[PDB]
């Protein structure tokens, strides 16, 4: 920046003047207490890969589909019950 | 990146020089007028489009053409 | 020959409150124009991205998200107080590109010396037909 | 400095040398009409002053007496309707009997079968049926007589001779100087004062010499030939101490500030007189002389020509904080120099106050026997809601004008003005999120409950007999409202309307006004109300903000106000102007009001508009509203299709015309897409196809025809657009009530 | 019989229709004294509703299925079963009517197209010129065949602009 | 005399306004102290961290307002409505982190707001970005099944 003054604008400082900032993240080490670091990093361990958090959404759409082959009738759900006698319509149709 | 034309037809007015915002038509100096002067296109890179230009023209038809091509940051006038 | 002047960077910037029209994200990863000019007194001109500043006595700088914000406001100077600038085009990476006054004079004034490409030696219906330059990545005008 | 007359002594002369010759007040109509976008230009900016001359003594003088020709129009416009009271109404007849007679005050000629629009109203009479309430206005001054409204025709006609005369007086004998039109303070002192403070105490006189016996008489039931005449109320106290005993003593009590022995004309009670329907007219009294006394107070705020009082822009430059910088500074020089910010300004008021009106004049009727006639009760509040919304464009419109040209940076720097310009984003940005959040939490509840409707689940829906949505602050607020008298309201007799609470007010065997109830179908509208309001006030709002300039285009102050695009590049900058932000908030203003008296027409007709029966109410409509109003098929059917069947089914009788205006109005709307989605090069091409046939021939004219300009085409388009929607709102709201009620 | 429609001077549904419209105008007069002006002006509608449904079945009209006149638009078809009133005559009257109009606005574009400022002329209208040529127009089909037959009334193509295709 | 706006840094050139809101220090320490503006620890706990915020958020529309909302199960299912929702924001971040991190960009950098240079951000990177979908896979989970668990282990629900 440079901007003691007025002047808001440097070649050899270009970082500052374009605009480039923070806002709020600050660098700091501490944060989170020890052993459940440790154990929060072992539950997502070999996830952090792209094929096998993939491979998560497969078995969560496989959910989506027992869902649907046993899971819909288990919260009863009107489109798998049963049918109450029917209507005719205008003439004389079914 | 718009192509952007200039043709004999052009009497060095400089009217589509002076219409345009981006500054892409300059007057180089020519032979076939009696101004002597034509207008060209070199930074034709810097070229939104607006077509100002064509709104300056005088001459029937007129004979600085833009015609729309690809787009880049420059030709939609982004600013972000 | 002409030289194109340098983009002298400790100049100073005219008074200003502060908008939200200036510069964005666009900024840091690719392009922003900067404009400088002198000026005789200190007296109020309009922001391209809106409201009113107060450039200083001499040098002034200011930057700008777009060439045609810098062109708006190089030609309001130009015309309500009769005061030049140039134009300069800053990569993030730190090169500089000088750009509108390109050969020292404006464009709508001949200078003897420039590139005239761009300039058909034919009319507007002497090009080709679309037919004859059929498959071709060109439109007819650029034959 | 000293507040004067100035004027100067025949500016310009009298005569008609330049009505030969049209377009002479703009340079740029000279030369004739080389094309047809010359004669559109010619009447396009026959008003446009600022284009005329760059003096602004000369456009203040214009505008002055454009004012006074807009008087003269005015009041041609009264003298007509109170001649047309006179001649051709059933006024007489209606004053005797105003529950059933239905008020008519045209009638046409018998030419072509149309004689069938002069509806069997009663009175012995034939005419079409008004809405407009001049005979309950008339019956509230206390009129009851023919002749009256005659001499008051002639008076009017007078008067526009008046204004017109005045108009070209102050033209071309004595035109104002500049320096006279600033004199805001004086300008102030009088309108607060003379104007309304004046006016007002003026009516308050009237009412008390001439609305309060007679409407005291025909209150108690006299027949009004017998009723006497306003002059010997006035002429003497002995008839009116017998109707209002005060008036034994005289102006006694008053000069004695024993003003309390005034209180049997003075009163404040509130709530209607229930013979009537309407407002007690002894509170309109009070009120009248309470808020001239107010105005005649406020008329001495401000400095003219001795020391007291308070200069305006000494309170603007005063009024400065920490989080606004210089504050109010550059607002009275471009307040008192620039015509477009006052208009701005003005008409914003002007429409909120139309619109107030309209909500004060449904809630609580001031005029008797207007509550019973819903016909003229929804009339007026649509009209009023109309001109409003319109007036509200207008001054976004003209905020944009004044951006625009009459903003200077240099005498605007670091102000309110410049503040708000500096953080447009910000404001814009924002909106548009309040406009989205309202659009979804308004539009997607009327969706969720078509979908759960429609899906066979009750259940589900945002209904209150499912998930309540129930308007607590509003329904606090009226319960506030109906326990104020006697607790903080402790002078009142009756809360100020019956919406609040309590009894049904019935006049004539039908209810003048009850309570209104709000459930979750109100909380929908009202919350649609919300987003309709806020989308155009973005509109608006973005169109005066990016008037001067944006990212996309950072010149569009050079390119003007009104302005069609900047080219096909940039992706497009088609509608850039601040004039085509004007022109899609036309259509949202449009959208807005129609949900406004929408809502209003239904809810009325279905809670608040009915017939008494000694056991209940009958609405209209039955209470369908609470459950049906919070679904899109409701609005449809039980409210769009069940009462169109009043105007369609209006061949061959009275509302005829309102059947075939119905027609019309579908017809100009749908005209307008024309207009609204086409573009300019495929009618020029057209257009010179047709120039070629008529070369063919030799029928080619001079004035060489072209389509209309973009702008043009816009224009032509939302007001065909606005006009076909209005008139077939108008036709359909005027037939249903005039055939069922 | 001209299409399977019978005249309404026989048609029952036409006389039906004359006695709806009659028995609700009665209906609408049985309410106001006799000598009242509403009374008057309904008695004047009746006496107009009758005298045209007499005046239609007079005429010749033919009636549909129910009570509705029918017009022919086939000469020939119209001549022979004596229904040329019906569109031929009015075809007539439109197309001199019509070129009436229209060769008056001719003759006045090229006679104010050989002045000083024919774009005056056209905002500013010569009053007694367009009169002139306003009673010269009621000669106009002898006129246009004239100049027809002249080769003066259409223009050559050679002195017509066209797009460049 | 006393200033509460002011230009950003300094410069009146960029989009931001010093505003008490924006820069306000309760607000600003709030702002720097919320896990997604902690440069320095792994991505992988932050993500756990807003993981878990968000699962245990998502329980409760599902719970009042669901189909079922009216039904003693209600939790279970909305248990499961919150898993599925958990995986199908997973994947979200999965194709967004997969489409921007594609390659690199080392341009200019990034300073804070007093003058001092600052590494430009663990998170915004392939593996970075990774980890914080890892965290908020269980995370996520995780926030949804003690919601669950909070319906039948507090007082007053
Ligand atoms: C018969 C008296 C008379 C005469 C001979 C003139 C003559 C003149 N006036 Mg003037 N004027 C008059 C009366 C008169 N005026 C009155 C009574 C007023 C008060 C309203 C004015 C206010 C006035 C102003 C403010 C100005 C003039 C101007 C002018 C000069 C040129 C403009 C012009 O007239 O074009 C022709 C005008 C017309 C043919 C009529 C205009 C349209 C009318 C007003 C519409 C009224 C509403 C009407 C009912 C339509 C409503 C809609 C309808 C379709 C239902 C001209 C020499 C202008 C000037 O001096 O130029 C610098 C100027 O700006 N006049
Ligand atoms: C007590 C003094 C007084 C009164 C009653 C008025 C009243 C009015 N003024 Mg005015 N004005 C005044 C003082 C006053 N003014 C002063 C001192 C100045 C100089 C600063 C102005 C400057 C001014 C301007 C620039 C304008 C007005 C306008 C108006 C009209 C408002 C629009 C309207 O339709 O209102 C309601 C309509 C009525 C109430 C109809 C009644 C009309 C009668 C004739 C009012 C008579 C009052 C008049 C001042 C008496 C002196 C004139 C006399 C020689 C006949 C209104 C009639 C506007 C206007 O419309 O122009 C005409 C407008 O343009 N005034
Ligand atoms: C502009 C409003 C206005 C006007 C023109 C009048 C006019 C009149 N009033 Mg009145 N009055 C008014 C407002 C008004 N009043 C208000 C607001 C009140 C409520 C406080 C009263 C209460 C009142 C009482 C109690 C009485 C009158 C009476 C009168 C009449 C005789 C008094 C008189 O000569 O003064 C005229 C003043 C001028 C001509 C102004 C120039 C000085 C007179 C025609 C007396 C009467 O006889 O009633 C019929 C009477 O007893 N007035
Ligand atoms: C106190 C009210 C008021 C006043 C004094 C003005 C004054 C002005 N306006 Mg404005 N405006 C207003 C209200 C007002 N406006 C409202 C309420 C709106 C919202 C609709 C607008 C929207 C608006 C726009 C968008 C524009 C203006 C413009 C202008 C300026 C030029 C007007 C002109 O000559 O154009 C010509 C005026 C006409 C051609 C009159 C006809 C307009 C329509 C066609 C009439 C509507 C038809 C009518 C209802 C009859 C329908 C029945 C039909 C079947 C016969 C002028 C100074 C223009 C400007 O450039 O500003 C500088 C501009 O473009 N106004
Ligand atoms: C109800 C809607 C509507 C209507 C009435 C029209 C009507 C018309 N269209 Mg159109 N169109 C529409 C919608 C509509 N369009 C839409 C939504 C689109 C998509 C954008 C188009 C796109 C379109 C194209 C691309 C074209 C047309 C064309 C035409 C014209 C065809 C010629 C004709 O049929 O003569 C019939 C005439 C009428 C229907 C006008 C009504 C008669 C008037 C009312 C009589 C005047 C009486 C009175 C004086 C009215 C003024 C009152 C005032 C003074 C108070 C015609 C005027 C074509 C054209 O131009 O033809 C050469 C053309 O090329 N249209
Ligand atoms: C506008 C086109 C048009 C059409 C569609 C018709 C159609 C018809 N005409 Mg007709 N006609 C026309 C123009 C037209 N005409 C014109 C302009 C004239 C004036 C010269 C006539 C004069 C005319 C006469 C005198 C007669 C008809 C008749 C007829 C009908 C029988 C034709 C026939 O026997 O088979 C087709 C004939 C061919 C040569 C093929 C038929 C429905 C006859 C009729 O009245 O029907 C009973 C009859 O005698 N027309
Ligand atoms: C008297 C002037 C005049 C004349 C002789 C013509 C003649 C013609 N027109 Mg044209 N037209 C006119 C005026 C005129 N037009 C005007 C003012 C307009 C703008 C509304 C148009 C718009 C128009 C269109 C869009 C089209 C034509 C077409 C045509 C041709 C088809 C026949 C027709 O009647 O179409 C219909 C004509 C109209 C609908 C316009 C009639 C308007 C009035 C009645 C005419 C003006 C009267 C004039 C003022 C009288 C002056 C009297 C004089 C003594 C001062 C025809 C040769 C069509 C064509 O190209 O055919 C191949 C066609 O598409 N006209
Ligand atoms: C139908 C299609 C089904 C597809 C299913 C694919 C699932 C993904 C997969 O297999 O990943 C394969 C990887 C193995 O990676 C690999 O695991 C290896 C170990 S071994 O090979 O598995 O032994 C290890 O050495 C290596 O580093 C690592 O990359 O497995 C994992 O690491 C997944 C562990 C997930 C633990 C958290 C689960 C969710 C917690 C919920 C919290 C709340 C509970 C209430
Ligand atoms: C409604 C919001 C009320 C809050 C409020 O307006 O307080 C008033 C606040 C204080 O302004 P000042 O005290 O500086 O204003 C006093 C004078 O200078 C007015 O010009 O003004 C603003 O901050 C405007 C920004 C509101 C942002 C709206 C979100
Ligand atoms: C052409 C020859 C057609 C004549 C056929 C005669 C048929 C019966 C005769 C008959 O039907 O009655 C006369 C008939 C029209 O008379 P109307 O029947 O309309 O008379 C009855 C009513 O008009 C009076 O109530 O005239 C014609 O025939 C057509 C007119 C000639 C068309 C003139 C146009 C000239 C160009
Ligand atoms: C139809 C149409 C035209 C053609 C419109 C024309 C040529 C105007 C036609 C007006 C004629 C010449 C006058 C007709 C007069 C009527 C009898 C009454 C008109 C109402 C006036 C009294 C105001 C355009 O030019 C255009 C331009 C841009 C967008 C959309 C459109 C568009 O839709």
């Amino acid at each position: 920046k440079y901007g003691e003054e007025s002047r808001y604008f440097d070649l050899k400082d270009l970082e500052n003047t374009v605009g480039s900032w923070d806002m709020y993240g600050q660098e700091d080490k501490s944060r989170y207490n020890g052993l459940q670091s440790e154990f929060f990093e072992r539950a997502a361990n070999g996830l952090s890969r792209r094929e096998y958090i993939l491979g998560l959404v497969a078995i969560g759409g496989a959910g989506i589909l027992a869902w649907g082959g046993k899971g819909a009738a288990d919260v009863r759900l009107p489109t798998v019950g049963p049918q109450q006698p029917a209507q005719v319509g205008p003439r004389g149709r079914l | 990146s718009h192509t952007v034309k200039i043709y004999d037809t052009c009497i060095g007015c400089t009217q589509c020089v002076r219409a345009c915002p981006t500054d892409v038509l300059e007057m180089v100096p020519w032979d076939g007028c009696k101004a002597n002067q034509i207008a060209s296109a070199p930074r034709t890179e810097d070229c939104v489009g607006c077509k100002r230009c064509e709104s300056a023209c005088p001459t029937d038809f007129l004979s600085v053409r833009v015609y729309l091509g690809s787009e880049t940051t420059r030709s939609m006038g982004l600013a972000y | 020959a002409f030289t194109p002047p340098t983009l002298q960077s400790d100049t100073p910037s005219p008074i200003f409150g502060g908008s939200t029209g200036g510069l964005l994200s666009q900024a840091q990863v690719e392009e922003f124009h900067v404009i400088t000019w002198e000026s005789k007194k200190e007296q109020i001109f309009e922001m391209p991205t809106g409201g009113a500043a107060i450039m200083r006595q001499g040098p002034n700088l200011l930057k700008l998200a777009r060439k045609e914000q810098c062109l708006a406001l190089l030609t309001q100077l130009r015309t309500k107080f009769k005061i030049d600038g140039y134009i300069y085009r800053v990569f993030p990476n730190g090169e500089v590109q000088y750009l509108h006054p390109k050969d020292g004079v404006y464009p709508e004034k001949v200078n003897a010396g420039r590139s005239g490409d761009n300039t058909n030696m034919r009319r507007i219906g002497q090009n080709k037909e679309p037919v004859q330059i059929k498959f071709s990545g060109k439109i007819p005008a650029e034959f | 400095k000293k507040v004067k007359i100035v004027v100067d002594r025949n500016p310009v002369a009298t005569n008609f040398e330049k009505w030969a010759k049209p377009g002479h007040f703009s340079r740029t109509l000279s030369k004739g009409p080389t094309t047809t976008t010359w004669i559109w230009n010619l009447h396009a900016d026959a008003h446009d002053f600022d284009t005329q001359t760059s003096d602004l003594e000369e456009i203040s003088r214009k505008v002055f007496s454009a004012h006074f020709g807009q008087l003269g129009i005015i009041f041609i416009w009264l003298s007509g309707m109170y001649f047309h009271g006179a001649r051709f109404s059933n006024y007489e007849a209606w004053l005797t009997d105003p529950t059933h007679i239905k008020p008519s005050a045209q009638v046409v000629w018998p030419i072509v079968g149309q004689e069938i629009l002069n509806a069997d109203v009663g009175g012995g009479f034939q005419g079409l049926q008004i809405t407009s309430g001049f005979f309950q206005l008339w019956r509230a001054a206390g009129i009851t007589s023919e002749l009256q409204l005659y001499t008051t025709a002639i008076g009017a006609l007078v008067m526009a001779a008046a204004m017109f005369f005045a108009g070209w007086f102050h033209y071309h004998k004595a035109a104002p100087k500049l320096e006279w039109f600033q004199n805001v303070e004086s300008m102030l002192n009088h309108h607060l004062g003379g104007l309304l403070g004046l006016g007002s105490l003026a009516w308050a006189g009237h009412q008390i010499h001439v609305s309060l016996p007679i409407n005291k008489l025909l209150d108690a039931g006299v027949d009004p030939k017998e009723i006497p005449l306003p002059h010997e109320f006035t002429l003497n106290p002995e008839l009116m101490a017998q109707l209002y005993p005060s008036f034994s003593k005289g102006l006694a009590p008053f000069f004695t500030l024993d003003w309390a022995q005034y209180s049997d004309f003075l009163t404040f009670q509130g709530g209607l007189n229930p013979v009537t329907g309407g407002l007690w007219l002894t509170d309109t009294v009070h009120h009248h002389l309470a808020i001239a006394v107010l105005f005649l107070i406020a008329g001495h705020q401000y400095r003219t020509n001795w020391g007291i009082g308070s200069s305006l822009k000494e309170i603007l430059e005063a009024h400065k904080g920490p989080f606004t910088g210089e504050g109010h500074k550059g607002l009275y020089e471009i307040l008192t120099t620039s015509w477009h910010a006052q208009l701005a300004i003005n008409l914003a008021l002007f429409g909120s106050l139309s619109i107030i009106v309209a909500h004060h004049m449904y809630a609580m009727p001031p005029y008797p026997y207007l509550a019973t006639d819903y016909g003229t009760q929804l009339s007026l509040f649509t009209h009023h809601m109309w001109i409003g919304g319109f007036c509200i464009v207008g001054a976004g419109a003209h905020a944009a004008i004044f951006m625009v040209r009459d903003y200077d940076p240099t005498n605007n720097y670091n102000n309110l003005l410049d503040r708000v310009l500096r953080h447009r984003d910000a404001i814009i940005s924002h909106l548009n999120w309040v406009c989205i959040f309202l659009g979804f939490h308004s539009f997607g509840l009327y969706i969720h409950n078509d979908t759960m409707s429609a899906l066979g689940r009750p259940q589900d829906m945002f209904s209150d007999t499912a998930i309540q949505l129930q308007p607590v602050f509003a329904q606090w607020v009226q319960n506030t409202h109906f326990l104020a008298p006697g607790f903080t309201a402790p002078n009142a007799l009756a809360s100020t309307s019956p919406s609040w609470g309590g009894d049904v007010v019935a006049v004539g065997g039908k209810v003048a006004m009850m309570p209104i109830s709000l459930g979750t179908a109100d909380f929908l509208v009202h919350h649609i109300h919300a987003f309709t309001i806020h989308v155009t006030v973005l509109i608006l709002l973005k169109g005066v903000l990016y008037a001067r300039s944006s990212r996309l285009i950072p010149d569009k102050a050079n390119l003007g106000f009104r302005f069609p695009c900047d080219g096909p590049g940039r992706g497009g900058t088609c509608q850039v102007s601040a004039w085509d932000h004007v022109f899609l908030g036309l259509f949202w203003m449009y959208n807005s009001i129609s949900i406004v008296i929408f809502h209003f027409s239904w809810k009325m007709q279905s809670d608040v508009w009915g017939t008494v029966s000694a056991n209940g109410v009958s609405h209209i409509t039955g209470g369908n509203f609470a459950q049906s109003a919070n679904t899109i098929n409701g609005w449809l059917r039980d409210f769009l299709w069940a009462q169109s069947s009043q105007v369609i089914q209006s061949y061959g009788s009275a509302l005829s015309a309102y059947g075939l205006i119905f027609l019309g109005a579908h017809f100009v709307w749908a005209f307008s897409l024309m207009f609204l989605f086409s573009g300019r090069g495929y009618w020029q091409e057209l257009i010179e196809s047709i120039v070629w046939a008529h070369n063919k021939l030799k029928v080619a004219p001079a004035i060489q025809p072209r389509a209309l300009s973009i702008t043009q085409g816009r224009a032509v388009g939302v007001a065909h657009y606005l006009l076909g929607g209005i008139a077939t709102t108008w036709s359909f709201f005027l037939a249903r009530i005039l055939a069922v009620g | 019989d001209v299409a399977g429609l019978t005249p309404c001077s026989e048609s029952k549904a036409f006389a039906k229709r004359k006695k709806n419209e009659v028995k609700a105008l009665n209906k609408r007069l049985k309410n106001y004294e006799a000598d009242s002006a509403p009374a008057l002006a309904l008695k004047a509608t009746i006496a107009r509703t009758e005298a045209r449904f007499d005046k239609y079945a007079k005429q010749g009209l033919l009636c549909g299925t129910d009570g509705l006149p029918h017009l022919i638009a086939d000469p020939g078809l119209a001549l022979r079963y004596g229904h040329a009133g019906d569109v031929f005559i009015p075809t007539i009257g439109f197309i001199y009517f019509a070129g009436w109009l229209g060769y008056a606005g001719s003759k006045y574009l090229q006679a104010v197209a050989a002045t000083a400022k024919p774009i005056e002329k056209e905002i500013i209208i010569d009053v007694p010129l367009a009169w002139k040529l306003l009673w010269e127009g009621f000669g106009w089909p002898l006129r246009a065949f004239a100049e027809y037959k002249n080769g003066s009334l259409m223009e050559d193509d050679a002195k017509i602009t066209v797009s460049p295709r | 005399k006393v200033q509460v706006v002011q230009p950003v840094n300094g410069d009146p050139f960029i989009g931001m306004l010093e505003t008490p809101v924006t820069s306000s220090p309760a607000i600003a320490w709030y702002l720097s102290n919320l896990p997604a503006y902690r440069t320095g620890v792994s991505p992988l706990l932050r993500g756990v961290e807003i993981g878990l915020a968000h699962g245990y958020l998502l329980v409760g529309p599902f719970i009042k307002l669901g189909p079922l909302r009216d039904v003693e199960n209600v939790a279970e299912i909305v248990g499961c409505i919150n898993g599925a929702a958990t995986v199908l924001i997973l994947t979200l971040c999965l194709a967004y982190g997969a489409v921007t991190f594609q390659g690199e960009g080392p341009q200019v950098g990034v300073k804070t707001l007093s003058g001092r240079s600052i590494p430009r951000d663990p998170l915004q990177s392939a593996d970075g970005w990774n980890k914080f979908t890892a965290g908020f896979a269980v995370g996520g989970l995780s926030g949804a099944a003690w919601g669950y668990l909070c319906t039948q282990i507090l007082p007053y629900y």
